[PDB]
C-alpha cells in the first residue's frame, strides 16, 4: 500500500 | 489579586511584534515595541488599553501609575487599519508603546496590558516583562542526573553574577522564573539559590530547574491560500473563506527523535500576492488533525502555539471524532509559517507536561530564558534585573 | 552507569578526527541518607545523588603580503 501524495505549485 | 490573561472572541492574532517579526514579551527597558490585533469585524471599534505594574506572582504591586509611566492609561488605540482586500474582514489594531499618550515604560518589572472595549470591560490581557540590565545571568542547559529521567528531561544550570547590584538577602530577595521558549504557563519559578558563593549566586540542582524536552512544534506554511504547499494538502474553498486541510499528524511519544527544525512557537504572518502582510493577509478555516492510538486518558488535548498565547480556552479543544479515531478541530488561523503543537491539558489549567503526546526528547531545541527579579526592603516593587538565554542546542551533560 | 562511543571524521577537499568516552554513574546512596541521620538530630528521608560524569574526548589531526593591493 503506497499511500503517497505528490503536491505543490509552480508559476511562471 | 492574581490578574491573569483573558482570552477574548472575535479578536484574534494578539503579538508584541517587536523589530519586525514577532517575539516574546520578554522586553528591554527602553526597546519599542508593539501590541499588534485584529478585530473580526469591519466595526472600526474603540479599543481602549491599560498598563499595570505587577510584582512576581501577578498581585498588581502598589505603585502609583504615575511612577510607571509617563503620560495616560485609558485612551483609544489611534492606529488601525482595516483588512484590504481579503475575504475574512478584520480590523488591524495596533499600538506603539513609546507612543503619544504613553511616552514611555519608566519601570523593569512584570506588567499585564489591558485592551478594555469603549467602556471599562476587559476584551483581553497579556503580561510582558521589561526586563533591566544589572546582572549577567549566565546559563546553559545541560543533561540531567537521575538516569531515568535523561533521556527525556533538560535541566537547565547557571549562575547571577552582578557587579551593579551588591544583593542584600540573596535567598530571600532574587526570586527567579524560568521560561521554556516564551511560555509564561510553565515557568519554573519561585525558586532559591543554592550556594551565593560570593556576590554571585549559583543554581545547580537538578530537582526544581528542570523541564520536560518536549519534542519539536510542527508547522505549516499557506503563503499563498489556494496552494498545496507545506503539508496543507487537499486545500478547499466553499462558501466561505478558505479550508486548509492538515495532513493528520501522528503521535511521536512512541518513537525516536527526529531533527526536525522549527522557529520555537513564533508564527510569520505574511502572503505572496500582498503589500503588506499584517493588514493583506487572509484568515482561513485550518482543520487540524491528530492520530494518536496510544493515546488514551481522560485529558483534552489543546492546540497550542504562539499565535493564541499558548492558550487553553474551548475553541482549541481537539475532539475525537469515532469515525476515524483522529482528534480533530477547525480554527481560524491568519496565513504564514505558523508552528503549534498538541499539548494535553488535565481538565482545567493543569498542562501535564510529561506524558505528552508529542514527545519529552532531551536533545529537542528548545531556548530558555531566565529573569532575575529582585526587591531590596526599601523599593516599592520587584526589580528585573537581567535576564539570560541559553537553549539547549548545546546539552553540556 | 553508562558508558560512551563518539568517534568522529571530518575530511575536507582541514582534515580532523576527534574520538572520547563518556562516562556516568548516578545513583542514590541511600547510605548516606542513613549515615546523615545518624547525627546529632537530622530525622530525613530525602535521598542521595553520586553522578560522576566525565570523559576524555582526544583529538588528531599563507599570503602575508601577497603583492596585489600594492599601487592602488
Amino acid at each position: 500500500t503506497i499511500d503517497v501524495k505528490p503536491t505543490g505549485s509552480v508559476e511562471m | 489579586i492574581q490578574t491573569e490573561v483573558v482570552p477574548p472572541y472575535n479578536i484574534k492574532t494578539v503579538t508584541f511584534v517587536q523589530n519586525g517579526n514577532n517575539v516574546v514579551p520578554i522586553f528591554e527597558l527602553n526597546s519599542t515595541f508593539e501590541f499588534q490585533f485584529d478585530d473580526l469585524f469591519g466595526n472600526e471599534a474603540n479599543y481602549y488599553f491599560e498598563i499595570t505594574h505587577c510584582d512576581y506572582n501577578w498581585k498588581p504591586s502598589d505603585i502609583p501609575k504615575t511612577d510607571y509611566l509617563r503620560g495616560f492609561d485609558g485612551q483609544r488605540i489611534m492606529d488601525y487599519s482595516n483588512s484590504f482586500n481579503t475575504l475574512q474582514v478584520y480590523s488591524h489594531y495596533r499600538l506603539p508603546f513609546p507612543n503619544q499618550f504613553t511616552t514611555q515604560i519608566r519601570l523593569s518589572g512584570n506588567y499585564i496590558l489591558k485592551i478594555l472595549n469603549e467602556d471599562k470591560e476587559v476584551v483581553l490581557s497579556r503580561k510582558f516583562i521589561v526586563y533591566e540590565e544589572h546582572c549577567t545571568v549566565g546559563a546553559q542547559v545541560k543533561r540531567t542526573r537521575n538516569l531515568s529521567n535523561i533521556n527525556y528531561k533538560q535541566n537547565l544550570d547557571f549562575t547571577i553574577a552582578s557587579n551593579d547590584i551588591t544583593f542584600q538577602t540573596p535567598t530571600q530577595n532574587v526570586k527567579v522564573l524560568l521560561l521554556q521558549n516564551g511560555n509564561f504557563n510553565t515557568a519554573i519559578k519561585n525558586i532559591p539559590p543554592q550556594y551565593t558563593i560570593g556576590n554571585q549566586l549559583v543554581y545547580k540542582y537538578d530537582a526544581e530547574t528542570q523541564f520536560w524536552g518536549g519534542n519539536e512544534f510542527l508547522y505549516f506554511e499557506n503563503k499563498d491560500i489556494r496552494a498545496a504547499n507545506n503539508n496543507v494538502g487537499r486545500i478547499g474553498s466553499n462558501n466561505d473563506i478558505y479550508n486548509a486541510y492538515l495532513y493528520t499528524n501522528a503521535a511521536r511519544g512512541n518513537q525516536i527523535y527526529t531533527n526536525y527544525q522549527d522557529v520555537n512557537g513564533n508564527f510569520v504572518v505574511k502572503n505572496i500576492n500582498g503589500a503588506d502582510n499584517s493588514i493583506e493577509a487572509d484568515y482561513a478555516w485550518v482543520y487540524f488533525t491528530l492520530s494518536a492510538p496510544a493515546f488514551r486518558m481522560n485529558k483534552d488535548i489543546y492546540i497550542t502555539g504562539i499565535f493564541n498565547n499558548y492558550s487553553l480556552s474551548p475553541e482549541y479543544k481537539m475532539d475525537y471524532n469515532t469515525d476515524k479515531a483522529v482528534f480533530e478541530k477547525a480554527v481560524m488561523i491568519k496565513q504564514g509559517f505558523t508552528n503549534y503543537q498538541y499539548t494535553v491539558a488535565d481538565k482545567k489549567g493543569n498542562i501535564d507536561l510529561e506524558n505528552a503526546i508529542d514527545g519529552n526528547f532531551y536533545q529537542t531545541e528548545n531556548e530558555y530564558t531566565i529573569l532575575v527579579y529582585y526587591k531590596e526592603s526599601i523599593d516599592r516593587y520587584q526589580r528585573v534585573i537581567g535576564k539570560g538565554n541559553a537553549n539547549s542546542i548545546n546539552i553540556v551533560n | 552507569f553508562v558508558i560512551g562511543g563518539t568517534y568522529l571524521k571530518m575530511t575536507e577537499r582541514v582534515n580532523n578526527t576527534i574520538f572520547g568516552f563518556n562516562g556516568n554513574y548516578s545513583t542514590e546512596v541511600p547510605f548516606l541518607t542513613r549515615l546523615a541521620n545518624k547525627l546529632p538530630n537530622i530525622d530525613t528521608d530525602v535521598p542521595s545523588n553520586l553522578s560522576i560524569r566525565g570523559e576524555v574526548a582526544f583529538l588528531r589531526p599563507i599570503y602575508v603580503d601577497d603583492f596585489e593591493g600594492s599601487q592602488s
